């Protein structure tokens, strides 16, 4: 990839699946190489090892590098030294969590536990950033009330909290999407949603213009128009 | 920074972040085969961070009234505020601004957790 | 994970303490609720026997009172739902809500089809004077002649835990004048006795319904709080189990690291 960047002059797209194994390899040789074991048995050189690897994956004045790296997380515990070291190197991170995948919602991205440098209004425009902010706030409020829900049921909340929870449970499902690759696994045709349609759809959902629809209409569909179409299809 | 301090100017130094410095020292010391300590950190990391921290001061008028201010950053993992490095640095520092992810996602930004945060200099530093 | 289970443990424990304290408080209030219920039932039952001598028979005005105090079971809303269905089955009626919980439930079902403003009562047990004043205010803005059909919606205790909505129509003053099956009763047409008996009937029926609903509401909140304590206990136990397993796991990692350090 570096030769294509620096010699051919082309912009290059680099996929690394999954980079975590690299660090794990360092662990395997660590004991036989005679290092004292680091935390939870990793090799001492973990930080600079991943540095020497991944500081090479960068855009330069000679060419652009777009790269996607996926990291296995041992025991799904993000605090493990390897993913914890990896967080420092990524411009954008989107954690996948068993919490949502076990509920069967795919691609099961965690909408709270993810970040990107380009989030600010200086890039996406205020009308996009505001929708992002309110989506995150709504989901977080639902999560914060979910503990009480267990003990007092959905009927216990005030009207404001109950309506917020309804919005949140609608939104959480509306984030689901049938991937074109995933047809094999789901029997659902693939849907690709352009960015503007996405921002418009979530703004519409927050503004109450699509409040009345049952939850099932939002699940595994792309774009509000197809949400309406599925609402009619389920009503039949 | 000490040049600005000792010549009567005022400078603020930010470390982003000291935990990775401690990790580098852990690597270096382990490859020198020094004995490990808690959590496989080396046995004198406190003597490391303290030597950096103690250099912050406001000098008396005997030495031109200069000052060096420090604002170190710590990346706690999984909220383990009791971990070795966080514990040492908390023991060393005058006050702590704690940032909570829950408040950050709740839309309260820049998400300072007021209840946990502490400042010892307090009222003497604020404008009247 | 460890800190997350710790925080959720703290939240569950707080809510459980709330549940237990409310459980004892409601258990204490229940007794006076029941005694007032018995008294009101005796009085209004004597009135109902006086009506039974007549063999009483039948926009219509429906008055339903549900205590404004929250933290009860769904019953407070459920009766508001039930009457709403009865409202749907009879679009000619007009609805009146005598409480905050029922007010919230109705606002989601019929905010502007019919309006009757009542609130602030649920802070204490019923009393005859309060019911009489509320009754006098209720028909003042809508004459009884404009609502010849009448309904009162209340809750009754099927048991200590069980609750059941029901109703009993208010015999109108025009209906009280029609003397259906009341031919044998002594009367004196020179008097207001028809209207006076209407107003007395409305006051007494308001009192009876309020007392029954209040006793049922206190019982329902006690039972619901007991169920809440049950669920909270289950929550705390499960999270405590995960808590200790996670603590042992992390301590095991630390032990392994120190063990490997020592051997070298």
């Amino acid at each position: 990839a570096e030769y294509f960047r620096d010699e051919e002059g082309q912009d290059v797209l680099l996929f690394i699946d999954n980079i975590f194994r690299f660090t794990q390899a360092g662990s395997e040789v660590s004991a036989l190489l005679g290092r004292i074991p680091s935390a939870v048995g990793y090799q001492p050189t973990l930080a600079t090892d991943m540095g020497l690897l991944q500081e090479r994956i960068t855009t330069t004045k000679k060419g652009s590098v777009t790269s996607v790296q996926a990291v296995y997380v041992p025991a799904d515990d993000l605090t493990d030294p390897a993913p914890a070291t990896t967080f420092a190197h990524l411009d954008a991170t989107t954690v996948l969590s068993r919490g949502i995948s076990e509920l069967g919602i795919y691609p099961a991205v965690d909408p709270l536990d993810s970040k990107s440098r380009l989030l600010d209004a200086a890039v996406v425009g205020q009308e996009h950033y505001d929708v992002a902010s309110k989506v995150q706030e709504t989901l977080q409020t639902y999560k914060s009330l979910q503990d009480i829900i267990a003990i007092l049921g959905m009927d216990e909340l005030s009207e404001q909290d109950k309506l917020t929870v309804e919005r949140a449970r609608k939104i959480q499902r509306f984030l689901s999407q049938p991937f074109a690759v995933a047809e094999v696994f789901t029997g659902i045709p693939g849907k690709l949603v352009r960015l503007k349609d996405t921002v418009a759809s979530f703004k519409a959902v927050l503004e109450g213009k699509y409040d009345n629809i049952p939850e099932h209409a939002f699940y595994m569909v792309g774009g509000i128009e197809d949400v309406v179409a599925k609402a009619e299809k389920l009503a039949a | 920074g000490e040049w600005f301090r000792d010549n009567g100017k005022h400078a603020l130094i930010v470390y982003d972040d000291l935990s990775k410095q401690a990790v580098a020292y852990r690597q270096l010391s382990l490859l020198l085969r020094r004995p490990p300590g808690r959590e496989a950190y080396p046995g004198d990391v406190f003597y490391l961070h303290s030597r950096l921290l103690e250099r912050a001061a406001k000098l008396s008028e005997k030495e031109g009234s200069g000052s060096l201010t420090a604002l170190p950053v710590i990346e706690t993992q999984g909220g383990d505020v009791s971990a070795y490095i966080p514990t040492n640095v908390i023991s060393i520092t005058d006050g702590q601004i704690f940032l909570e992810a829950e408040l950050f996602y709740k839309g309260i930004r820049p998400a300072i957790n007021v209840g946990l945060s502490v400042s010892r200099v307090g009222s003497a530093a604020q404008v009247k | 994970t460890l800190k997350e289970v710790e925080m959720r443990l703290k939240s569950i424990k707080n809510i459980e303490k709330i549940t237990k304290t409310m459980k004892i408080v409601a258990s204490t209030r229940l007794s006076k609720a029941e005694k007032a219920k018995i008294s009101a039932k005796k009085m209004d039952e004597a009135e109902q026997l006086f009506y039974k001598n007549a063999e009483t028979k039948n926009k219509e005005l429906i008055v339903a009172i549900t205590s404004d105090k929250g933290l009860c079971g769904s019953i407070h809303s459920q009766l508001a739902k039930a009457v709403r269905r009865h409202l749907n089955d009879q679009p000619n009626a007009d609805i009146v809500t005598i409480g905050d919980k029922i007010k919230m439930q109705l606002l989601r079902t019929h905010p502007n089809n019919i309006k009757l403003s009542i609130n602030g009562i649920g802070k204490d047990a019923p009393t005859f004077q309060e019911s009489a004043l509320i009754a006098d205010k209720l028909l003042s803005v809508m004459k009884a002649g404009t609502y010849p059909k009448i309904s009162i919606f209340y809750n009754d205790p099927v048991s200590s835990l069980s609750f059941e909505p029901s109703e009993k129509p208010i015999f109108n003053a025009k209906t009280i004048e029609q003397s259906p099956s009341f031919g044998k009763f002594e009367i004196d047409t020179d008097a207001n006795v028809p209207r006076d008996l209407f107003e007395y009937t409305l006051a007494n029926q308001m009192l009876t319904a309020m007392a029954q609903g209040y006793a049922a509401e206190i019982s329902a909140r006690r039972n619901a709080m007991d169920n809440a304590s049950k669920n909270a206990g289950d929550m705390i136990n499960r999270y405590s189990i995960l808590y200790n397993r996670t603590r042992q796991a992390v301590i095991t990692n630390e032990l392994v690291d120190i063990i490997t350090g020592a051997s070298s």
